[PDB]
């Protein structure tokens, strides 16, 4: 029972060679089978995959809301007097906006100027290989101010005034709307532009309404959000190279020591939140600056 | 204490005791040796508290390994909340889950073994028995157990005795060893030695007999446990239970499962070690691995199966006080069976009859289901009414449903056998004694040896007929004349041989004798003539013969014919009886254990006049062994016996001997079948794989003793238990195919999760969703499949060969469909993942992206930004389908495994409660998926119409993956595709 290693009758663990040539032959006859009637079944359901539409995206729209720095808790914690303690933060930023240089958009046949204002959606066609690649709205650095990094290459960590980049997921033919005649939400927000999704950071607790200080946007024109020229976006296939539009939020008058929970929120018809996802629409973020 | 008190002169036996044999003990030396020896009770077998039989239930091959499951998730868990950040509970569940299955399982099992245990107490029944002993020098009603050694004690008819007694003085006392000793006739006890052994010897009588006739007054030599009986009870007490067939099943299956379940662990160990995990997620893999090959569920399904085999058997009055009991039969190849009250009715029965110059044959069954007489010649009619007027017995209270044999009387065997026979051919004998009311009495005696009586005739002729019943050769000196068709002629020489030619011939056979005669009185005694008995005042001179009448314990009506439907299932039939051997090898010859025309060595020497020695051993098939020749046979000698002998009766065969049978059977590898009932048969009831006892004529120790009761003492109850058992154990074959078929499928997903880093296609939920869900009432149903061929046709199962699980099922259920089945779930959950936007080359190695909280911009194949909660949602629709897939696979899984050899068009689909699985499985599956609200208790979300049609083509490509395989293995009896697959 316990002694079947080998045996005088040349049985390897209880069979001869014939017998394992036998099983194994076998078993790999079977297995190769298996693995052609698979490959052969994914290749059939991929024939009926679009190369440049999801079929189905529920479950990716509403689009979420991020925030840069790439931060690992929701959290933002540095000395402006240790020039390490916010370095992470600002090197995650600068690696973002690498592509928004104005000398990475030089190419006319893919990038084009789409206007200085905020203008309706850009219709470029229909998602198939009609006229071959879309071109690229240009974005330019300047719209950030001072978070721009031209010219505070530290986005503002060094003076204690942090810097960050809010930007929505990309959803492929996802054309935001922006809300109706002025009824989402009251505040000293320019929200009369029609072709602008308005976004407003806000203090999350009471406690933190009174501790936020003064609240700055950067972006395309007066009003806080994305202009619509940038939608809808026809995926990577159709436009690499796509820049999707960013808003600069930059805290002057934050309370010191205090840790600040913030709410980044942005506002429309077909803009949606969840109190599962809590980066569905919106997002949180937490900032300390240590004295 | 009989070793010698038999063989003691009536003055040693006074000195020994220190008592005399007139007046008895001093009712102070009785109370002395009352407290200073102890009562006169044996004591009881040790009795076990309800909560060691439900931790019993508790533990055991199957519970231990889910209960390692549980600690080895438990131990996951803390090693996850020590050291991980944000853990998930799914081993708390695991660990909880196992846990309550364990407990449920042994609660159910408890619960019916509970029921069985109450109905056997219910039928066991006390009432205080007290006993007659000579004390202070007159008669006292004292209780049974202050009986002491050497007691003064009468017994009287329909007494039991009180405890083991040296008679000394006896008038015509008889008493019934059946139980004790094998022996169905009723044994005279006379005051003096007779024979060495105590058993035989006829100035002993012993506990737990009782007496049928006559009193007797003896000795009390032995008290409480060292009577025969306690001696007996001592040795069956001192036995080890044994392990059933079943459980070594069992713990065989948990041997495999535990080897692969630790050999895949410790490869992906391995593996996730020099993929570069971490020690820690390595011993969580492996943790996790192991536990997943764990079949939770399988547990309760064999519960369940055995639970359901047991309640269909008693249905049929058949009573199995364990769920194990209920397989043994069908694994049995050899029946141990006593004779007296197990194959025989235990019951003095007509068997012959002789009038006319011819011998008639009677219905000896308890039915009167056999074939008839002649009864059409009016000395038939005169032979029935002298049998039922010349009687003195009569039925007892009550007994009209019960068949005219299982009625109880009152008066002798003899007498008793004699009036159910008439009742039961002739009419009914109450209203013939009404019509023929008694005058005249006469008892019977021995020294006369015969029985006058006289009744007023019912033919209205105003006189009386004397009608006189005794010895043959007694009433045959008195009888000057005989009845050959209702013609009163004469004695001839032909009619005065013929006699004594039938009389050696119904003698000759064992059976007992007897004559009756009449006379038809003269008219000159009117209807009041003074009859006195003391006189000659009536003649007694030139009566009229009729016939003689012979009787014998007759088979049960059931046993031939399960007898010949064992031995063509290939079981050997031993009898094992303490009976004398000529009675023994009758009834062997007429039940079938002796085939017709095998023959023994003694007559083979006899027919071919040759010595024993010169007897060829092949045309002596039969033998019989007398108990005295085992007294003096070695285990070689022993087996010699057993194996060189197709038909093999052991007569005189004490309990100790009945025991050393049992264990030379099973030594030889034999699983052994004792069917019994009286205390003689309790040790090898107790030795025995499967214990049967009869529930009516068993005694409470073989009760006790046996595993399985037959509540109506009907034998055609163990062909049925042979075949259930066969058909279950290929049932739980079936059922554990299907049962470790769906293993694959649930671990896959994971070895894939850690080997390709790919989102989770399977999760804990959905995992136990299937094993204890939508897989439990299918491989339920898989129990009430009937049987693909003749299974009483088959052999018995080598156990040492032939395994319940064994590498045929591994490969069939792990290697081959199983595949299949998770084939079939990824194929599903990558059409998901790409209709959703992640083609499935962009899934690899994206597991540290994938499971980033704080990644909440993932791209996938199209570009689109993700966010966590957003894939986590993605990723639980898969699995939520990879579950749906696997209940659609598992259809085909449950089409295919109604059969391991048949094709489905062969054997069809009248199972009814498959069919009703199938819905229900298919219903839960539905239910989880679309009622609101279980994408928050669960993970489980909504699925697409197209997605529950993606695993067709698998389900039909096992479905057709089988039945050739099956058409293969019909084609090629013993080929390489039988021997490989073939479970
Ligand atoms: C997780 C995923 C799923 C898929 C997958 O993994 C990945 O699933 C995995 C699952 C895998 C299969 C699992 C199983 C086997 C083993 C071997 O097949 C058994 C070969 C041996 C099995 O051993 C027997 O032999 C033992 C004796 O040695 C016997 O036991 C006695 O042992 C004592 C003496 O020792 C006695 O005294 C005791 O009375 C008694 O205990 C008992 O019969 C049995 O143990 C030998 O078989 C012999 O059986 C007969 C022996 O006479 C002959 O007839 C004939 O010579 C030969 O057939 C061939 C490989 C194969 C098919 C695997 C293929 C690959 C997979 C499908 C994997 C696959 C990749
Ligand atoms: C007669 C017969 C006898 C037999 C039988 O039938 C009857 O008897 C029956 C008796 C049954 C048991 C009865 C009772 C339970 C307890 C139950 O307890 C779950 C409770 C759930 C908790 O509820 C909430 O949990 C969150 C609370 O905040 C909510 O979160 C959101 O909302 C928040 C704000 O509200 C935001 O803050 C969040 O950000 C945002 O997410 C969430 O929506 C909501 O659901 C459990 O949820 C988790 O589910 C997974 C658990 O592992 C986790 O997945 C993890 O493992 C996966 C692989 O497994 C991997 O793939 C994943 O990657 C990895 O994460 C998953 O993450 C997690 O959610 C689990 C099932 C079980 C054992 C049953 C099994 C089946 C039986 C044995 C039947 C059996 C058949
Ligand atoms: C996809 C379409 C629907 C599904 C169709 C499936 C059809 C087959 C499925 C099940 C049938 C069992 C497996 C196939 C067996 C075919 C070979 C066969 O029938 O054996 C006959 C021969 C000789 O006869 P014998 O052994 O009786 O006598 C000689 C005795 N002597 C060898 C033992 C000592 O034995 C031998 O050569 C044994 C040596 C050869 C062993 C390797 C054979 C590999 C062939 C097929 C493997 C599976 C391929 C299909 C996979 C489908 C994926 C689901
Ligand atoms: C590499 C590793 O991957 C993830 O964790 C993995 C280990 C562990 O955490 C669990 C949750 O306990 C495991 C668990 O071990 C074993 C299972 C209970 C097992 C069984 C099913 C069954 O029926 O019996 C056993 C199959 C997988 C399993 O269902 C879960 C699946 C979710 C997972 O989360 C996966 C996390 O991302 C983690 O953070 C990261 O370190
Ligand atoms: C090949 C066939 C037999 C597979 C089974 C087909 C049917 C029974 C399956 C496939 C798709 C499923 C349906 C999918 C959609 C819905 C809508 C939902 O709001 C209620 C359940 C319901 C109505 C399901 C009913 C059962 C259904 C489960
Ligand atoms: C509008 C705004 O917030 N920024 C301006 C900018 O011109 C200047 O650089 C900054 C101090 O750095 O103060 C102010
Ligand atoms: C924006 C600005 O310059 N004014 C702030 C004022 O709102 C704040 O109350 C004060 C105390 O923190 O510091 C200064
Ligand atoms: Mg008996
Ligand atoms: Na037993």
């Amino acid at each position: 029972k316990k002694f079947i290693w080998n045996s005088e009758k040349k049985e390897f663990l209880g069979r001869t060679g014939g017998s394992w040539f036998k099983i194994l032959l076998f078993y790999v006859i079977f297995y190769g089978c298996l693995a052609g009637i698979f490959i052969g079944t994914i290749q059939v359901m991929l024939l009926t995959i679009s190369e440049f539409k999801p079929t189905y995206q529920d479950r990716v729209a509403p689009p979420g809301l991020t925030q840069i720095p790439q931060i690992q808790k929701t959290e933002i914690s540095f000395r402006p007097n240790d020039p390490k303690s916010y370095e992470a933060y600002v090197l995650n930023i600068v690696r973002f906006l690498e592509k928004y240089k104005d000398s990475a958009q030089r190419d006319d046949m893919i990038f084009e100027d789409c206007g200085d204002v905020p203008s309706e959606p850009k219709e470029r066609g229909d998602f198939n290989h009609e006229r071959g690649e879309r071109k690229v709205c240009r974005f330019k650095l300047e719209w950030l101010g001072n978070c721009s990094g031209l010219n505070d290459e530290t986005y503002g960590y060094k003076e204690g005034k942090p810097c960050i980049i809010i930007k929505l997921n990309r959803v492929l033919g996802f054309k935001p709307k922006p809300p109706k005649n002025e009824s989402l939400e009251t505040y000293p927000v320019m929200k009369y532009n029609p072709n602008v999704l308005p976004v407003q950071c806000t203090g999350k607790r009471d406690e933190d309404k009174d501790k936020v200080g003064n609240v700055e946007y950067f972006g395309l024109g007066n009003s806080p959000g994305f202009p619509l020229q940038y939608y809808p976006y026809y995926g990577k296939l159709l436009q690499p190279k796509y820049l999707q539009p960013l808003l600069a939020v930059q805290f002057t008058n934050l309370t010191m020591d205090t840790e600040i929970r913030i709410e980044c929120k942005a506002y429309g018809e077909n803009i949606g939140y969840s109190e599962k996802d809590r980066f569905q629409g919106r997002f949180d973020v937490k900032i300390e600056v240590k004295s | 204490v009989v070793m010698d008190d038999h063989k003691l002169t009536l003055e040693e036996l006074s000195t020994k005791y220190s008592v005399d044999l007139t007046k008895g003990h001093s009712h102070q030396r009785a109370k002395e040796i009352l407290t200073r020896g102890g009562p006169n009770t044996v004591t009881p077998p040790p009795t076990t508290p309800e909560w060691v039989k439900f931790c019993k239930q508790l533990f055991g091959g199957f519970s231990l390994l889910l209960w390692t499951g549980a600690i080895l998730c438990f131990v996951a868990y803390s090693i996850q909340i020590y050291f991980n950040e944000e853990p998930t509970k799914d081993n708390l569940y695991l660990s909880i889950v196992l846990s309550v299955v364990v407990i449920v399982t042994g609660c159910f099992s408890y619960y019916q073994e509970a029921k069985s245990s109450k109905i056997m107490e219910s039928f066991k029944n006390m009432v205080p028995q007290q006993a007659l002993v000579i004390r202070g020098g007159e008669k006292m009603q004292i209780n049974v157990q202050e009986v002491v050694l050497g007691d003064l004690v009468e017994i009287k008819g329909g007494d039991r005795v009180p405890a083991d007694l040296r008679l000394i003085s006896a008038q015509g006392c008889k008493v019934d060893n059946s139980s004790l000793t094998g022996e169905s006739e009723p044994q005279s006890r006379s005051p003096d030695f007779t024979h060495e052994n105590p058993l035989e010897t006829r100035n002993i009588c012993f506990f737990s007999t009782n007496c049928v006739e006559g009193t007797a007054r003896g000795i009390v030599i032995a008290t409480g446990d060292s009577t025969v009986m306690g001696r007996i009870a001592s040795l069956t007490s001192g036995l080890a239970v044994g392990q059933t067939p079943i459980a070594a099943e069992i713990e065989h299956f948990i041997h495999l499962i535990t080897v692969v379940a630790v050999f895949l662990g410790v490869t992906f160990f391995a593996l996730s070690l020099l993929l570069g995990y971490g020690w820690l997620e390595a011993i969580i893999f492996l943790i996790g691995i192991i536990v997943a090959n764990v079949p939770e569920g399988l547990l309760a399904t064999v519960t369940v199966c055995l639970t359901l085999t047991a309640k269909r058997m008693a249905r049929k009055n058949c009573l199995v006080k364990n769920l194990e009991a209920v397989e043994t039969l069908g694994s049995t190849s050899t029946i141990c069976s006593d004779k007296t009250g197990t194959l025989t009715q235990n019951r003095m029965t007509v068997a012959h009859m002789w009038f006319d110059m011819t011998v008639y044959e009677a219905d000896t069954t308890e039915e009167q289901t056999g074939k008839t007489f002649t009864k059409s010649s009016d000395t038939w009619f005169m032979l029935a009414r002298i049998a039922g007027l010349c009687n003195r017995a009569d039925f007892k209270a009550n007994q009209e449903i019960l068949p005219i044999a299982k009625r109880a009387t009152t008066g002798d065997a003899s007498e008793s056998a004699l009036l159910k026979f008439i009742e039961q051919s002739y009419s009914s004998v109450a209203e013939m004694r009404e019509k023929n009311p008694k005058v005249a009495e006469i008892p019977f005696n021995s020294t006369n040896k015969y029985q006058m009586s006289i009744h007023l005739r019912e033919d209205s002729s105003q006189t009386h007929v004397l009608m006189m019943k005794g010895a043959p050769e007694r009433i045959l000196e008195f009888c000057s004349t005989f009845l050959l068709n209702g013609q009163e002629y004469s004695m001839n020489d032909e009619m005065k041989e013929a006699f004594q030619n039938a009389y050696l011939e119904l003698g000759g056979l064992g059976e007992r004798v007897l004559g009756f005669c009449f006379l038809n009185l003269p008219s000159s005694f009117s209807k009041g003539f003074p009859f006195n008995t003391d006189e000659i005042n009536f003649p007694m001179d030139n009566l009229c013969f009729v016939g003689l009448i012979s009787m014998i314990d007759p088979p049960r009506a059931a046993v031939p014919d399960a007898v010949s439907k064992c031995r063509s299932a290939g079981i050997k039939v031993i009898m094992v009886t303490g009976d004398h051997p000529i009675t023994a090898k009758a009834i062997a010859k007429g039940v079938g254990i002796i085939s017709e025309g095998t023959e023994t060595a003694e007559e083979v020497a006899a027919r071919l006049k040759i010595p024993i020695s010169k007897v060829d051993a092949s045309a002596a098939k039969a033998i019989v062994v007398h108990g005295a020749e085992l007294k003096d046979i070695q285990s070689k000698q022993l087996d010699q016996i057993l194996q060189n002998h197709p038909e093999i009766v052991f007569a005189r065969t004490s309990p100790q001997q009945k025991l050393i049978i049992v264990e030379g059977c099973q030594r030889l590898g034999a699983v052994v079948a004792v069917t019994g009932d009286g205390v003689n048969d309790s040790p090898a009831l107790k030795k025995a794989d499967i214990g049967i006892a009869m529930g009516i004529s068993g005694s409470d120790v073989s009760k006790q003793a046996a595993d399985m009761i037959l509540l109506d003492d009907n034998f055609a109850s163990i062909v049925t238990g042979v075949e259930e058992g066969r058909l279950i154990f290929d049932n739980l074959k079936k059922s554990i195919m299907y049962t470790l078929t769906s293993n694959i499928p649930e671990i896959t997903p994971f070895l894939m999760f850690i080997i390709l880093g790919i989102p989770l296609p399977l999760g804990t939920i959905t995992i136990l969703c299937i094993d204890l869900g939508t897989d439990m009432v299918p491989a339920i149903s898989l129990a009430y499949e009937s049987a693909e061929s003749d299974i009483m046709k088959r052999l018995p199962r080598n156990p040492k060969t032939d395994n319940l699980v064994n590498h045929r099922l591994i490969g069939m259920a792990y290697g081959q469909i199983g595949m299949i089945q998770a084939l079939a779930g990824f194929f599903t959950y990558f059409v998901i993942l790409a209709e959703n936007g992640f083609r499935p080359v962009d899934l690899l190695g994206i597991r540290l992206h994938w499971e980033d909280k704080y990644l909440n911009d993932l791209e996938d194949s199209y570009g689109q930004q993700w966010t966590y909660e957003q894939r986590k949602v993605v990723e639980f629709t898969c699995q939520t389908a990879f579950f749906v897939t696997i209940v659609v696979v598992q259809w085909a899984d449950l089409i295919i495994s109604k059969t391991r050899r048949n094709s489905l068009f062969q054997q069809g689909m009248r199972n009814k409660v498959l069919i009703f699985g199938i819905l229900e499985e298919t219903l839960l599956a539905a239910f989880l998926s679309y009622t609101p609200g279980m994408d928050v208790a669960l993970r489980m979300y909504p699925l697409k119409i197209t997605w529950w049609l993606c695993a067709i083509p698998y389900s039909i490509l096992i479905f057709v993956y089988d039945e050739i395989r099956k058409l293969l293995i019909r084609q090629h009896p013993d080929g390489w595709v039988e021997r490989e697959t073939y479970y």
